[PDB]
């Protein structure tokens, strides 16, 4: 209804009512008929490249919709049954279909997983401009490749995906199948490189999140899903997983083995998974850098004497 | 123990130095034992093991370093059982973390970096021994061992095989710590400032704990497969103080086999080579025929651009396992490539004596010199050495000190003066007019009659410089600072002056000094090149040479060139930009015409000869650059030897005379040597100070007082418009109101520079009167006016109205 | 008691590291911190899991 004015996410409360029904001419009051909703956005997504594409922000189609998906778990979850515009109809789940259908296409998954790569350059907000640079600018920025997009779709589709697992496993069951598409040639190698790209995107989200949960001292299977979730991706691409968590191995131990780790202050281990969870998205809600515009028990007598003991500020070792 | 001496000093004190004749005498076998040392040393830092332990002091004296080892030597055997930081550029500050007893791990490790340092240093001194070693013996040690060409060959493969290890985890994060920096820079000019997450944009306790470690742990994970386009890689500096001791010691031990191996019409020619501050380390320069003036030298188009802190980047223009790039930020990719290009290269006396040793660096790459790998982790090193300066770079042979800007040259100048102000108990009075003829005449006579009284073949050594205006009966250092500027004022003006022949009892008229080309930046005009002219232009320089040592500036702008004479060295081409930039450039089109293949065409149909004319400033008339030189024409073969003579003939040829007496008149108040460690740029700092007012440099340096009795709150915003308005005023304006404030246009080249501190006394409201200040003590009153725009005006006008009130 | 206190450890340290590297150490107390092998004791016991997880799939 705003579409092209100036609008801002405000600071208040959000328990509230929306008032463009009754200030404005608003055109989102009518559904319209789903089913041919539906059946246009299957004749799109086969017709036409578009799925393909970022929109005015940059962002894919995908992570669009992954989050759309979430927003509306959470609006949704608060609908109850019974010149005014008639109230208390069912919400809509075109959303959750459109991101179930999207996934199912290699197209639109490629583009996403492989969106960040030199190959697949954003053209907007995203280091795109790069031609005026001196030449040695240009071929250290034009070596790197990004992945917040990524890290983000992949973080919400796990965690902020609390009441869903289809999601992942079309990913996953699509991966696979390309995976396993060796009568093609080319596309076996594409699809090695879609999966493992994947794969350290999850391999990033894992790791932060098990990192930030307490174990528990009680043995439990609670294995919460954030968790429990990189799991069963890495053992449906076990033979993949396995090599790429040894290069994330890798990159943990070598600031410590070679002492290079930086410096860090202590923080405690979170309890529940809610707060854990919390702590990523200070990590995982972040916007790619736009380009410039256009212008201790005692030790035994015979061993204390090798301890430097009595039996918030940054240090080596708590890093 | 012992702290090494800042100074360099001989002492080598006998607990050392009887270690050092030790292993002299076994130098063979000592190598080895001391590359074992070295290992044990380095194995703790390298491995992450080294216990963590208190800070410590290092002694000053040898005495107490002694006494703290006799606490360690004086030890019984355990008897059985009995039977029964500069700061950091804004595209860099995000990689440090700091504001720019208790035991703790990186205090160990760089301790434990500095004893490694100590023994590298002495097993690179024992195999700079081996040339010398059947002389040295002989002349030092009655008895040593016998090594020969073979075990001098053995020695060398033996220690770098010890060194090896330690060298692979050096570069492993050097090389990863500069495409870091690289990238940030990179990313910085390509990203948008105004973006929160922009390095110069950003240039809870435990939450902020936890997100710097995740997000620590998410970077480390995106540059191991180079996924880190859009983010800034997360890196501290701090933590890399024992990698930094550990390479500089790395560095001295390939730059000491370095120095084993090293122990016309052309650009070739001396006059086009770049010079002095113009040759970045390992760079290969950009030809100067080829960039414009505007973009080879920043320094040239805005001569004010010069700061104390300026980086030597802007001024001059941006810029084997050693030519590869350090792209990578992983670590463990740097040294898997390492490691790769290494093993493609691993996979009496007999015969010479040892004087004929020839040792190399010639493992991990084919040939190895300290500047390509200068160039290699510049980045590194420049935030190193404002990092480390006081800690690593203050070790002996620190290689930091080669990255040290204007201060530290300075520091080293300002010792220099101390030490010969110190010498002489004789001063220096004046008594002058303000008026500029009376001005001019009455100084040169006073210079003359001190100067000719004292040993004119001597340097004018004087512990404090005293003036005194007729009229004015001010007194001291202050009025010796109003004083200077008002005589470089005298000297810079465009009006006639008295006859200098008044000064030789201690008409050529023509102007002290004139601007050429396109610049209010100034060289001297010859005149009539009368006896009495260079008379008043030797005591010129020894105004100059009085000021340095007094650490008061001389406000007489003068050009690059000239300040070159001054220092007694050489002057280039690329001076020419700062003679004239319009006239610089022009030649260089001229001899890109050279290259054209009309290029006979070309200088023939312009009529050029080696014979130029003069304006009246430069004396006038048309002069030969060459004998015969009306002619003799310019060809497109002899460009070069006509735009150099040019260039010569108007930097110095036209003011020959001038230039030489004022180059004496420095060298008769100071040492030739004290000016050997400064270029144009250190010699303009001291002496001119800031040509460009910067502000802020200003503010850091100021204090207030207040006379209104007003409240500090209705106080700061006053103190605020002032800046502001400060801030709002042109280069003309701003020099004014420096000026005004202490009758001298340029700012201090550094904190230490002003004597006493300059300070702004807010006086009770009134918006009827102006500001005025005394100068001799840097201190500005100004009204505490009613409003900005009232401040604005009255202070313009104050400032713009030379004719400075008595107050 | 505190500077050279540092100062005496550290040299202490420095010695004792020399006098082990050639078995040079029969009437002294190696000078050793465990506090230190905190990442080490971490690094340990995930190794350790390694293999003892290769010997249970041998057993297994």
């Amino acid at each position: 209804c705003h579409k092209g004015h100036d609008c801002k996410l405000k600071r208040t409360s959000p328990t509230a009512y929306c008032d463009c029904w009754e200030k404005c001419k608003c055109k989102t009051l009518i559904a319209g008929q789903k089913s041919a909703r539906l059946d246009l956005l299957y004749r799109l997504l086969t017709a036409t490249n578009l799925v393909t594409l970022p929109n005015s922000r940059g962002e894919h189609l995908l992570l669009f919709l992954v989050q759309t998906v979430a927003r509306q778990t959470v609006e949704h979850c608060q609908y109850r049954p019974p010149d005014m515009p008639d109230h208390d109809l069912e919400p809509p789940r075109f959303a959750q279909l459109a991101l179930e259908r999207v996934l199912q296409d290699w197209n639109a998954l490629k583009s996403m997983i492989m969106f960040g790569s030199q190959e697949n350059k954003d053209p907007l907000s995203a280091s795109s401009r790069i031609g005026h640079l001196l030449p040695e600018e240009q071929v250290y920025l034009n070596q790197q490749s990004g992945t917040i997009r990524l890290d983000c779709f992949t973080h919400c589709l796990i965690v902020k995906c609390t009441a869903d697992i289809l999601l992942l496993d079309t990913l996953l069951g699509t991966l696979v199948k390309e995976l396993q598409n060796k009568y093609t040639p080319g596309r076996r190698e594409e699809a090695i490189a879609v999966t493992m790209r994947f794969l350290r995107s999850v391999a990033r989200v894992f790791v932060i999140l098990s990192v930030e949960m307490a174990s528990s001292k009680k043995k439990n299977n609670f294995i919460p899903q954030p968790i429990g979730k990189c799991k069963r991706v890495f053992q449906a691409l076990l033979p993949y997983a396995v090599e790429e968590l040894c290069n994330v191995a890798e990159s943990l131990i070598v600031p410590v083995r070679m002492g290079i780790a930086r410096p860090t202050a202590p923080f405690t281990l979170a309890s529940t998974s809610i707060d854990a969870m919390q702590g990523s998205e200070e990590l995982f809600s972040v916007e790619p850098l736009p380009p410039r515009p256009s212008s201790a028990a005692q030790a035994p007598r015979s061993m204390q004497w090798a301890v430097r003991n009595t039996q918030n500020a940054s240090s080596y070792l708590t890093s | 123990e012992m702290a090494s001496s800042k100074k360099k000093n001989n002492f080598i004190p006998q607990p050392i130095g009887k270690c050092k004749r030790v292993f002299q005498a076994l130098l063979p076998y000592a190598v080895e034992e001391l590359c074992n040392v070295a290992e044990s040393l380095i194995v703790p830092v390298r491995m992450g093991i080294a216990r963590p332990t208190a800070p410590f002091t290092l002694a000053s004296t040898s005495i107490d370093a002694m006494q703290g080892s006799e606490e360690l030597f004086s030890v019984e055997p355990l008897p059985p059982r009995p039977s029964s930081a500069a700061q950091a550029p804004r595209s860099m500050q995000w990689a440090v973390r700091n504001t720019q007893n208790a035991s703790s791990y990186l205090t160990s490790a760089s301790s434990l970096a500095r004893a490694y340092s100590i023994v590298i240093r002495q097993i690179s001194d024992l195999m700079g021994l081996i040339p010398k070693y059947n002389h040295l013996v002989y002349s030092q040690i009655p008895a040593a061992v016998k090594l020969t060409y073979q075990d001098a060959v053995n020695l060398q493969n033996y220690v770098e095989e010890k060194l090896i290890p330690t060298w692979n985890w050096m570069v492993s994060i050097m090389d990863s710590t500069e495409a870091q920096l690289r990238y940030g820079s990179a990313l910085a000019s390509a990203g948008d400032p105004g973006h929160p997450n922009h390095p110069l944009h950003a240039s809870q306790g435990m939450m902020s704990a936890r997100g710097d470690f995740l997000n620590y742990a998410l970077s480390l994970m995106r540059s191991h497969n180079d996924e880190h386009s859009d983010v800034l890689p997360v890196l501290d500096v701090c933590s890399l103080k024992h990698v930094a001791y550990v390479f500089q010691a790395l560095i001295y031990w390939i730059k000491a086999m370095n120095q084993q191996t090293t122990l016309e019409t052309g650009q070739n020619h001396p006059f086009f080579r770049r010079s002095d501050s113009m040759t970045f380390l390992g760079c290969i320069p950009p030809n100067p025929f080829e960039v414009p003036l505007a973009e080879a030298i920043p320094l040239a188009d805005q001569p004010h651009l010069l700061q104390p802190n300026a980086r030597k980047e802007d001024l001059f223009g941006r810029p084997n396992c050693l030519e590869v790039l350090p792209t990578k930020m992983s670590y463990a990719a740097n040294l898997k490539n390492v490691m790769n290009m290494q093993n493609r290269q691993k996979k009496e006396s007999e015969g010479p004596p040892l004087t004929s040793f020839r040792p190399q660096c010639s493992f991990m790459g084919m040939v190895i010199s300290h500047d390509m790998l200068l160039g290699r982790w510049r980045l590194s090193l420049e935030l190193f050495g404002r990092v480390f300066m006081e800690d690593v770079g203050a070790e002996p042979g620190s290689i930091l000190t080669e990255l040290g800007g204007f201060e530290v040259k300075e520091s080293k100048f300002r010792r220099e003066m101390e030490k010969l102000r110190n010498q002489q108990s004789r001063d220096l009075s004046l008594e002058v007019d303000r008026d500029r003829d009376l001005l001019i005449q009455q100084t040169m006579r006073q210079l003359n009659n001190h100067f000719g009284r004292r040993c004119a073949t001597t340097p004018m050594a004087v512990h404090r410089v005293k003036v005194t205006f007729k009229d004015e009966p001010g007194e001291g250092s202050g009025v010796a600072r109003s004083f200077y500027t008002a005589i470089a004022q005298a000297f810079l003006s465009n009006e006639k002056l008295p006859n200098l022949e008044c000064i030789q009892n201690a008409d050529d008229n023509a102007p002290l000094f004139y601007q050429p080309g396109k610049r209010g930046f100034y060289t001297p005009r010859p005149g009539k090149n009368t006896e009495a002219r260079l008379n008043c232009f030797r005591n010129i320089g020894r105004i100059l040479g009085l000021c340095l040592l007094q650490n008061e500036l001389c406000p007489i702008t003068l050009n690059r060139h000239v300040i070159k004479v001054l220092l007694g060295r050489k002057v280039n081409w690329h001076d020419f930009a700062f003679f004239d930039p319009v006239m610089y450039e022009s030649l260089r089109q001229l001899i890109l015409a050279s290259q054209s293949s009309d290029a006979d065409a070309v200088f023939s149909a312009m009529d050029l000869a080696f014979a130029i004319d003069l304006c009246k400033e430069e004396g006038g008339g048309q002069v030969e650059l060459i004998p015969n030189g009306v002619n003799i024409p310019v060809t497109p073969q002899n460009v070069y030897e006509y735009v150099r003579k040019y260039a010569e003939h108007r930097m110095l040829v036209v003011a020959e005379q001038p230039l030489h007496a004022m180059r004496k008149g420095l060298l008769d108040v100071l040492p030739k040597n004290s000016l050997e460690d400064l270029t144009a740029e250190d010699f303009r700092l001291l002496v001119n100070g800031c040509g460009e007012v910067n502000v802020q440099m200003l503010i850091s340096f100021t204090s207030f007082n207040d006379e209104s009795g007003e409240n500090a709150e209705k106080l700061l915003q006053f103190k605020r418009w002032f800046w502001s308005i400060v801030e709002k005023m042109s280069m003309t304006e701003r020099q004014d109101l420096v000026y005004f404030w202490t009758s001298s246009p340029s700012l201090p080249a550094s904190e230490e520079g002003f004597q006493p501190m300059p300070s702004i006394t807010i006086r009770p409201p009134d918006d009827q009167h102006l500001p005025t200040a005394n100068t001799c003590i840097s201190r500005l009153y100004v009204p505490l006016y009613s409003s900005k725009q009232i401040l604005k005006q009255k202070l313009l006008l104050a400032i713009k109205t030379k004719n400075f009130g008595f107050v």
